[PDB]
Parts: structure tokens; sequence; C-alpha cells
């Protein structure tokens, strides 16, 4: 079934799953031609595959030679997503696995379902909830590596650094959904907010500031008084 | 022109011959139906006045032998059976339209109704979907269920219509996952046409008879293979000539045929939007569509 706000704890048992989102995967710029016609060109993009219970992002980057001479590229984006996604489960070991993929979009479910057919025991689950994972690409470091580039390149991370040192995977999902929230509503607030503070630095081998937990608890209030503001400007109240 | 008697009528019953019907109440004098046109399969079917569920029906031709109705007071309906002695049979159905106790089965001369509903279904074939080989008749009801909605109980009662899947390895080639999705033309063409069917002519009859069962009998998984089959044809670009002409005029008889009110359980909303109006074929079933918008604009 479809994953909400009921079966949410879900996500953090010892079933291995995958989050899937397809946001980014066929990204444009918009743009006038000489004779004052639009265009679009196309930049690369990511598959964004992430397990919330251990952390690890599976960051398949999808270079712009993807797209020559093909049509249709937002309907074949879903398909390339869904081909990315089961070479990924093809090439894991058998109990790494996952259970079940949840897509972020219902319009990835049949072309998924389609390229997993050698796996029919692996359930493709629609959800109900809003998840910003579209924000990943204000992770600069995630946004760095899929502009630099050259070729078709899968690029792994631990989405939590290391705060499952310290808190359990829902903590560590409601942080991380927090921050891109935020980053989504508004991206120069969001990033102000995150470095404002020089002293506190990002590990070379981290997405996010080495903040001790009391800074945490300032920064996700900084970040709900960020989100509830935008709303009132959003629609007046 | 063939017969088939009626032994009695014990209970009031509304008896239907093809797409003619007759109520006939309690112990009527009613002893059968003569002047059945040869050459075509037929089907003969019951609801009786008490039970407005369980429509129930056989399919024959009569070409295949003398078969007679008649009621069964243990199993409380009307069985068809086969008369082996070929003089007692004829001796039966004489001396019933000396006397006069048989109607007439109604064509007007100037219609091919039902040879267009029937024109590829083909008794040996309708036996393969109906197994009891004892038979040479077949049994069909509202209830019976198919083997494709079986797999998600009982076999010797099952519709083993043509599984169609299009999320499944054999409508999908490894590798042409999206091409062999949106174009449905390797499964229509290589896998069902010269795999399973061999012919158009045995998948066009499976499709008509799959129809004919839910019209008839409001079977729920024939209309689900009809559906299928139709969905099939529409959603693949590449389509022999033939088949899109005569497609064209199988649906238009069939639609033309359906009851005006039983349109909501009958046809299915999205696949016929996506045939008529956004698949490959959109533009090949002027007639099929003609007829929907001028009889049921609202579904569309």
């Amino acid at each position: 079934g479809a994953m909400n706000s009921s079966n949410y704890a879900e996500l953090f048992n010892n079933d291995i799953k995958l989050f899937v989102d397809d946001t980014n995967v066929y990204r444009v710029t918009v743009h006038k031609t000489f004779e004052g016609n639009v265009a679009t060109k196309a930049i690369n993009g990511c598959i964004f595959t992430l397990n919330p219970k251990t952390g690890h992002l599976f960051l398949k980057i999808i270079h712009t030679s993807v797209w020559a001479g093909q049509k249709r590229l937002s309907q074949l984006a879903k398909w390339k997503t869904a081909e990315e996604v089961s070479a990924l489960v093809r090439s894991l070991p058998k109990e790494e696995q996952p259970k079940q993929i949840i897509v972020t979009r219902k319009a990835m479910l049949d072309p998924l379902e389609v390229h997993m057919l050698d796996f029919p025991n692996i359930a493709i689950r629609p959800t109900e909830l809003r998840l910003p994972f579209s924000a990943a690409m204000s992770i600069d470091k995630l946004s760095d590596v899929v502009m630099k580039a050259t070729e078709p390149q899968m690029v792994l991370f631990n989405i939590y650094d290391d705060w499952l040192d310290r808190i359990s995977s829902y903590t560590a999902f409601s942080r991380l959904t927090l921050l891109l929230r935020a980053l989504k509503t508004n991206e120069e607030s969001a990033k102000m907010i995150l470095l404002s503070d020089p002293t506190i630095t990002i590990k070379s081998y981290h997405l996010w500031p080495s903040f001790t937990d009391e800074q945490w608890i300032t920064i996700e209030s900084q970040m709900r008084d960020l989100i509830l503001t935008e709303y009132g400007r959003k629609y007046n109240v | 022109m063939n017969t088939v008697p009626f032994t009695s009528a014990p209970i009031e019953v509304t008896i239907g011959i093809d797409q003619y019907s007759f109520n006939v109440k309690e112990n009527q004098p009613f002893h059968g139906i003569k002047d059945i046109p040869i050459g075509h399969v037929h089907v003969i079917h019951f609801q009786h006045a008490d039970n407005s569920s369980m429509r129930y029906g056989y399919w024959f031709d009569c070409r295949m032998g003398n078969f007679y109705i008649q009621y069964d007071p243990k199993d409380g309906l009307y069985k068809m059976m086969e008369e082996r002695d070929g003089a007692k049979f004829e001796n039966i159905v004489h001396n019933f339209k000396e006397r006069q106790m048989m109607v007439s089965y109604p064509k007007i001369d100037e219609d091919d109704t039902w040879y267009n509903l029937t024109e590829f279904v083909q008794m040996d074939k309708i036996r393969k979907i109906v197994r009891k080989d004892e038979n040479q008749f077949s049994y069909v009801d509202s209830s019976m269920t198919t083997v494709q909605e079986n797999e998600l109980s009982d076999p010797a009662h099952s519709l083993n219509y043509t599984v169609i899947n299009f999320k499944s390895r054999e409508a999908i080639r490894p590798g042409h996952e999206m091409e062999d999705f949106l174009d449905k033309s390797y499964y229509l063409n290589t896998v069902m046409l010269q795999g399973i069917f061999k012919n158009s002519s045995n998948y066009f009859g499976e499709l008509q008879f799959a129809f004919l069962n839910a019209m008839f009998f409001g079977n729920y998984g024939s209309s689900l293979q009809w559906h299928a089959m139709i969905e099939l044809i529409c959603s693949s670009a590449t389509v022999p000539k033939h088949m899109l002409d005569k497609l064209d005029e199988i649906l238009y008889y069939q639609i033309k045929t359906l009851p005006e009110q039983y349109s909501d359980i009958l046809l299915n909303e999205r696949v016929w939007n996506i045939c008529l109006y956004s698949s490959f074929q959109k533009n090949s079933l002027h007639n099929t569509e003609k007829i929907m918008e001028n009889k049921y604009p609202e579904l569309l």
C-alpha cells in the first residue's frame, strides 16, 4: 500500500527499503533562440535513492549525453530512473536488496514495476507524504558532484553524516526532511542559517556542519521558524 | 433449420436463444425452439422468475449433434443433453412441431446481427475455454471465474481464457522495457497472434466469445477479458490493416447490441477513452467511435 502519516514508523524497522526521488533526473534551463523561439538546454541530473534507516545515499548522476537525440525526454526520464534503480538492485548482494521501493512520485510506479519484473518479491509503493527530496541539489556537495560530472557516475554518501552515532533513524530522518523542507521553501535563508557561524565547519567526508547537540536544537528551531514564516507569506495568514 | 426440443418447463423462467428471449410460465406447455439457423454457434440461456441471480446457459452447434433441454428438479435448473438415438429424436421433434408447441427462432431476414456477433466464434475453441469434454455443448453462468481471476479456486468450473497481463515477463522483452510497454506490438503480433492464437480469427473469436458471456450472463471476468483484448490491439502501433477494419466492425455490433441500461458495468471507461481517443488506433475505429459517441456520450 501507499505510505502515509499512519504507517510512517515502518521506514525505521529492519526491512531494507529505499526511497527513489526522480525530480532532478531531467533538468533544463529555458532560453530564447536567435529567432525569438524558446529552446531548452539540459544540465546534469541525479536519481536520489536513499535508505531512510541507514542514511546510505545512492546518488546516480545523469549526464546530459543520456538525452542526446531522444524525444519525449520527461517521459524517458522516468524509464531511465527505473532502469538505473533496477541496475542498482541487481548490483547489490541478495541480503542487501530492498524489500520495498517507495517512489516519491506516482508516475514512477509503472516504469519501476516493469523494470523490476525480475524481482516479484520487491514491492513498489507510492507515498502520500510530500517529501522534500527535490531540495537535494540545494546541498552544496551534492550539487557540485552532479554539475562537475563528465560521464554517468554513481556517488555514495551518508546523508546523515555521523548523526546516527547519537540519534535514532527516526530523529535523523525528521532532521533531514526539516533541513530539506527549509531549503526548498527559502534556500537563501536556509543556507544562511547553516553557515552564519564560520567556526562550525563541514568535515570533508560530511555534507552538513558539525553542530553539537545543543547547536542542532537552535538550528532545528531556526529552520522551523523559517518554514512557518514563509507559509504566512505564501497564503497571507 | 435445426431444433432444440424441451422435455417440459416446470418452473417460471425467461428463456433466451442468442439475442432473443421469451417468458415461459410454470408448467406452460413449452417444448422447444425450432428453425434455429445452421452454420453458427448458438447459446440458449435461463433466468428463473424466482432468482434474477445466476443467469446460465449452454453454447452449442446443431451440426455436432441432437440437443434438448430437460429440467432437473434435484439440481434445480434446465440442463442441456444430447440424444444419441437419431430416430428417437426426430420422433420427439416432429410430434412437438405437429402439436405446435415450439417457438420459431425469430430471425428477420435483413438481420446479420447474430452472424456479426459470432463471425469468428467456433465450438471447438469454446470447448477449450470451457473444458468439459464429455459434453459437446458448453455451460456458462454469472458466477464462473476465469483462470486469471483464480490466480489472484475450483478449476473444473474455470473460464480458461488466454491470460493477458501488460506488466509481465511475457509482455515485456528484457531490454525493451519502455518500448514494449508503450507499444505492445511485440506482445500482440509475436507473442499472442503468431505464438498462442496462431491467427487473428481465433483471437477475434475469443474476444467475441468473451463479450457475449459478459452480455448474456454478466460474467465479470469475461468483460475483463474482452476489454483486455481490445486494449492490446489499440495499444499496438503496428497492426495488420485487415485486423483494424474487422475490429471496428466487431465492436460496432457489440456496442449496437448491448442493452442500453447496462452500459455502466459492461463498458470500462478507461479502456474505451484510451482506445478511441489516446491510443495508436484512435483513428481506426470510425464506426465504433461514431456509435459510442451517439449512444453513450456520458461514459466518454
